[PDB]
RNA sequence: UACCUGGUUGAUCCUGCCAGUAGUCAUAUGCUUGUCUCAAAGAUUAAGCCAUGCAUGUGCAAGUAUGAACCAAUUUGAACUGUGAAACUGCGAAUGGCUCAUUAAAUCAGUUAUAGUUUGUUUGAUGGUACGUGCUACUCGGAUAACCGUAGUAAUUCUAGAGCUAAUACGUGCAACAAACCCCGACUUCUGGGAGGGGCGCAUUUAUUAGAUAAAUCCGAUGAUUCAUGAUAACUCGACGGAUCGCACGGCCUUCGUGCCGGCGACGCAUCAUUCAAAUUUCUGCCCUAUCAACUUUCGAUGGUAGGAUAGGGGCCUACCAUGGUGGUGACGGGUGACGGAGAAUUAGGGUUCGAUUCCGGAGAGGGAGCCUGAGAAACGGCUACCACAUCCAAGGAAGGCAGCAGGCGCGCAAAUUACCCAAUCCUGACACGGGGAGGUAGUGACAAUAAAUAACAAUACCGGGCGCAUUAGUGUCUGGUAAUUGGAAUGAGUACAAUCUAAAUCCCUUAACGAGGAUCCAUUGGAGGGCAAGUCUGGUGCCAGCAGCCGCGGUAAUUCCAGCUCCAAUAGCGUAUAUUUAAGUUGUUGCAGUUAAAAAGCUCGUAGUUGGACCUUGGGCCGGCCGGCAUCGCGCUCCUAGCCCGGCAUCGUUACUUUGAAGAAAUUAGAGUGCUCAAAGCAAGCCAUCGCUCUGGAUACAUUAGCAUGGGAUAACAUCAUAGGA
RNA sequence: CUCCGCCGGCACCUUAUGAGAAAUCAAAGUCUUUGGGUUCCGGGGGGAGUAUGGUCGCAAGGCUGAAACUUAAAGGAAUUGA
RNA sequence: CCCGUCGCUCCUACCGAUUGAAUGGUCCGGUGAAGUGUUCGGAUCGCGGCGACGGACGUCGCGAGAAGUCCAUUGAACCUUAUCAUUUAGAGGAAGCAGAAGUCGUAACAAGGUUUCCGUAGGUGAACCUGCGGAAGGAUCAUUG
RNA sequence: UCUUAAGGUAGCCAAAUGCCUCGUCAUCUAAUUAGUGACGCGCAUGAAUGAAUUAACGAGAUUCCCACUGUCCCUGUCUA
């Protein structure tokens, strides 16, 4: 039309909201952002959908605009900022600690971290190149724009920042046999290692990865995350150790949890 | 406008040929034979064996150690074991195919009431089921095509409420009583 | 449920249609209607016309306050202290919503691309020189609304003038080095210089130069660039490089001087990246029509060059040149009662028909055309002009646009309230407070869909079949019923204390007392010849009235009409009409037929099209329990994957087909879990001692065609080692 | 000219084990156990090979070719009777 | 059983002089509102330089700035012709159908009383007749008698 | 049924051929004895006395429409 939409039908939203259908016409539109705002969850599904610390769109208001809601180092007051992969959540009043991944089946977890890990995040960088008066500078799929880059730091990389130093302290290298784990897709959620990497001139470049115990997929290199560097991750993994499971072994857990009691 | 969206479908069809001796009868046999209402109810049985028999007959197309054969496979013989309308031993995905509506309109609670006792006609049984005189585990059901599942079965019992099983005496009784004193 | 039935005949076997049969989230209508849940509703005809009212405005501690108010109230110094209505400024009004008129490779779907672009904002990073002869900043302008006052006009958020007073409105204007380097350049000593002093932020444009290799001291990206970026010479009457606003005070004297100072924010300028997007754009795909075979091109058609314009590519436009582009693989043209898609109905499979409509995309706001502001508009709840329509006029003038909500007229077979509400979902603003006919709630609502009442149970009876002997009886078991017979039980329809529900009511769910004698708390719709279920009933009519989808009935004994009894099918539903699916193997690719039932061209040639004979090693083995690897009579590999000399390595014919993988919007459908009491549904919810919390789920599939990627080479097309110009 | 055999012709006689509504057919078979390739062509009977348009022809006419409306049968093969 | 003409009633469509008519579009040309851009233009309004002059004056500093106007460009809207398409009128001519209890015949079905019929040509009130060639869907599957 | 040698065929028409006649109907016009197109029992149409059409052409005859005009309303004036 003739501008910017400013209004999100709650069919048209992502599916790894999990929001119901006849909860009413809209859903909450998240703001432009940070990331990719087809990948992120606003703070209010943060809130009220999954925390359930408040029950209305204007009780979220007031949680948020108590100022306690602090993300990734500092307090945002939006009420639909993007947050998404690796973005952590703290709650200084809850002296809670919440960070956001996927989990297996493509949907979004907040699994709690203690401070120390929660003193720092971990993202992949978009690319690196020239500025200014030649000052290098790469930017991250979280837009963090980070000046002198180590010599070393090249694209599709992961680094870890602080967010006092707010700067670099060290950064996984984007290779052959570093865990990984796809962040969007059908494969997404799936940690794994990576097996093998083919490029074909001109097109996406292709990531077979390996699961911690047998299954092997592949995806394209937008979706893929290196954590840690070889098969140890450097961030604390949700209640499944990143292992899409088939619907008959899910079925068979379930059947085994009913039959130990 | 919200709620346009809730969805909703129909649930028996009538017949392909109306007038038939052999059908009609058929269906008086079983209409009669487990008092209900209309041949609507007759019908929805037909509709949900057409719909499972569909579903089974798609799966024994494939062949086995497909995951998708095994798993809505035992999908449906687990929901056919909870409504008890397989028998032990007789779990094979065929006997699926065997069951007719005899065995649908055996499960619905009217029926229960009757083999259970408690109704001393199977009309008597479905009047008892819709003057809330009738729960479940203890909620009162007035639905006579409640569809039992066996671990409900055991325990099918009167209202609390109920003059018969349950507390205070019915209006008629009140009545009755109260011209008398 | 992968189905048939009546009608050509004296009868038979057919081709064959006619009629029957069933559905429609498919409309109208007719009859009828007690309960619960759910919920389409002026699309088809008129993208016809509109009275009225509303639908977009906005306020924080943080841009502007003794202009006029309210609350504090003054030691009568200063505040305007605190609440602020009006107004300036800023932002939004480019979203929402409604409709489907125009539009048939166009929009649209899948899939690309931007290295060919703009993008308020978010988020993150970022920013010297303003002149001083680069030797540390150098000065503060009125006017304007609101208010007060004088007015025209019949008049409208029509309008002139006087007096006041602000800025984060407007307009100026202080600048943080060594200058790093770049070019001039006195003289010294001779210079390869010392150089004394004179010229240089960031954006804009132009131009030069760099932005590095290969086996016997080179340093970013791409699949691909003169890319990112640097240096230089300049260039602009430079947009910019902060004269802004908040609180909390609180270490310490240099002149003890609000004193040296200092943090946390709000706003704002510009650059880059991100994001929200847009705009273009690649490939393939759309209904009927040949009584639409040529269309395009002087005037843009197709291309080239140079330019202009655009944010940007581009005949988008201009000048010149070339003579091209599309087509029997259907162009151009015409129809469409044609917005596209997700999808809907029906479906054994395949299909056929539909898709205005709540999700996405596009297009319009009576019909065209043109623009302001703005990041975003060719906006219409913005303007300008014309045309059609129409309102007020005090007769000069003025205001217009419901295909927004509701409502009125008309058109029609056809479609409801001029209601309530911001509480939910979200949007919006300067913003925790305002606003929101978006959206929700309620009234009409047999559109469609769901559960589902209208009695039940007992002995009595003229009775009615065995079963206890079953003769010879007689009464006997489930009770079968004509029983308004007799009888006490059960209840919700309804009424209703109350509570709950609700933004407030209302409904539902609970439930004080009331609420069944069978006439009522009364079920209808259609039919009773065949199909097709149910009268060789009775009365009336007499080829009439009429019925009848078709075959047929009615000419005084009507199974067919009009009536009553009885009955039947469905049952709170059913009939009727049209359209459409099935039937229909009566559109047939699966899957029809052509001797005679409709149909082989009179016959041959013939281009496209369709279809094309056979032939090429995985031939025999090991090996371990459908396949890895092996060897045999395996053109080589240097390089990443590369053995404890060595598996499994690049480039040097295409496709189809086929396997697997990725990406694939949800809603719809299939389908897993889940006792909304069931069910349609919904996405919840379930268990703790159901005492200050646990466990959570919110699966998965499908997605033909086009595109990308991996394994195979059977099958099938193309191209082609005989000139050897071969290895 | 007699005999025997090959091909390629034009046909014929007998039989279903086939096909067909049958009449009949050794090709009208190898068809619901439905798929060698290809062209033309039919969708109940009329209106009608008509009107209109095009095109060819000196003309007669040829090729291409509807609709409205109407109709419940028209038609094929065989049986008996008259 | 049955074919056609003629007579009558009704329905549907056809041809048809009428420079037929109406509605809606499209193209060329004429005229051209309005906006945007452009040229001149300069109503007023800003240090109000200087005369060292008595709130005034001229030399005034350049910058703003409206009406108007010029030239382009987009271009509504009207007008004339052409033409397309959809409906509609038409004296007269002539088809098809349906109806009825009509008139004239006897064409066809048997060897239908002249075997039928196909193509072509001519004629006749009507079916039809005849000429030339063809077929059997014939009344002959047959001349070694 | 009389009669002829034969009984006006194909066509065509109030035609330059139709007396009745200003034929009847439609069209053209405000109004039409005119024009065209049809109707034909045609005083007295008609087949090489050639019949019916017929593009082009015509100092041929007739009707209408547009432009144009002192032909006219209605005259005035100028020049040789
Ligand atoms: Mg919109
Ligand atoms: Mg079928
Ligand atoms: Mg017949
Ligand atoms: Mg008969
Ligand atoms: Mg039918
Ligand atoms: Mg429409
Ligand atoms: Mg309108
Ligand atoms: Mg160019
Ligand atoms: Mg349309
Ligand atoms: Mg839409
Ligand atoms: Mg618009
Ligand atoms: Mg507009
Ligand atoms: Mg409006
Ligand atoms: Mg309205
Ligand atoms: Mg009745
Ligand atoms: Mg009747
Ligand atoms: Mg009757
Ligand atoms: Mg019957
Ligand atoms: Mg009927
Ligand atoms: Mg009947
Ligand atoms: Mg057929
Ligand atoms: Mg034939
Ligand atoms: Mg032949
Ligand atoms: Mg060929
Ligand atoms: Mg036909
Ligand atoms: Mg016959
Ligand atoms: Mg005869
Ligand atoms: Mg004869
Ligand atoms: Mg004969
Ligand atoms: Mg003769
Ligand atoms: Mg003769
Ligand atoms: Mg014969
Ligand atoms: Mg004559
Ligand atoms: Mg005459
Ligand atoms: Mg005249
Ligand atoms: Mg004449
Ligand atoms: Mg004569
Ligand atoms: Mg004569
Ligand atoms: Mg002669
Ligand atoms: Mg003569």
């Amino acid at each position: 039309a003739r501008g910017l939409k400013k209004h999100l039908k709650r069919l048209n939203a992502p599916s790894h909201w999990m929001l119901d259908k006849l909860g009413g016409a809209f859903a909450p539109k998240p703001s432009s952002g940070p990331h990719k705002a087809r990948e992120c969850l606003p703070l209010i599904l943060i809130l009220r959908n999954r925390l359930k610390y408040a029950l209305t769109y204007r009780e979220v208001q007031s949680i948020l605009m108590q100022r306690h809601i602090m993300v990734d180092g500092k307090v945002r007051t939006d009420k639909t900022y993007p947050a998404g992969f690796m973005d952590i959540i703290s709650i200084p009043k809850t002296g809670e600690n919440y960070r956001l991944l996927y989990d297996t089946k493509g949907r979004f977890r907040l699994h709690s971290v203690r401070d120390e890990d929660a003193k720092f995040k971990l993202c992949k960088v978009r690319s690196v190149q020239f500025g200014q008066k030649g000052i290098p500078y790469l930017n991250t799929y979280d837009g963090r724009t980070i000046r002198y880059p180590d010599p070393l730091i090249k694209a599709n990389d992961t680094i870890k920042l602080d967010l006092e130093t707010n700067k670099i302290v060290d950064f996984i290298k984007f290779d052959v046999g570093n865990v990984v784990m796809v962040t969007g897709g059908r494969n997404t959620g799936r940690v794994g290692v990576i097996k093998n990497r083919e490029k074909h001139k001109g097109t996406f470049e292709t990531i077979h990865v390996e699961d911690a115990q047998g299954h092997q997929f592949a995806t394209r290199l937008g979706n893929v995350f290196t954590i840690g560097k070889g098969t140890k991750p450097w961030v604390s993994l949700p209640k499944g150790k990143g292992i899409k499971l088939t619907i008959i072994e899910e079925q068979r857990k379930r059947d085994a949890a009913a039959q130990a009691a | 406008h919200v709620n346009f969206y809730r969805n909703y479908g129909k649930t028996f069809k009538k017949p392909r040929r109306p007038y038939e001796k052999e059908r009609l009868d058929a269906e008086l046999k079983l209409v009669g034979e487990y008092g209900l209402r209309c041949k609507r109810e007759l019908w929805r049985v037909q509709y949900a064996l057409s719909r499972i028999r569909n579903a089974a007959r798609h799966l024994l197309t494939l062949d086995e150690k497909n995951p998708r054969r095994i798993f809505e496979g035992a999908a449906l013989l687990r929901r056919m074991n909870r409504y008890g309308l397989l028998a032990e031993g007789q779990d094979k995905l065929d006997y699926v195919l065997a069951l007719t509506a005899e065995n649908f309109l055996a499960r619905r609670l009217q029926t229960l009431v009757f083999k259970a006792g408690m109704a001393k006609s199977i009309h008597h049984a479905r009047v008892l089921i819709r003057q809330r005189h009738i729960r479940v585990g203890r909620q009162i059901v007035n639905v006579p095509s409640f569809m039992v599942r066996v671990e409900s079965e055991k325990h099918i019992d009167f209202s609390l409420t109920s003059p018969f099983g349950g507390g205070p005496a019915g209006r008629v009784k009140r009545k009755n009583q109260k011209k008398a004193s």
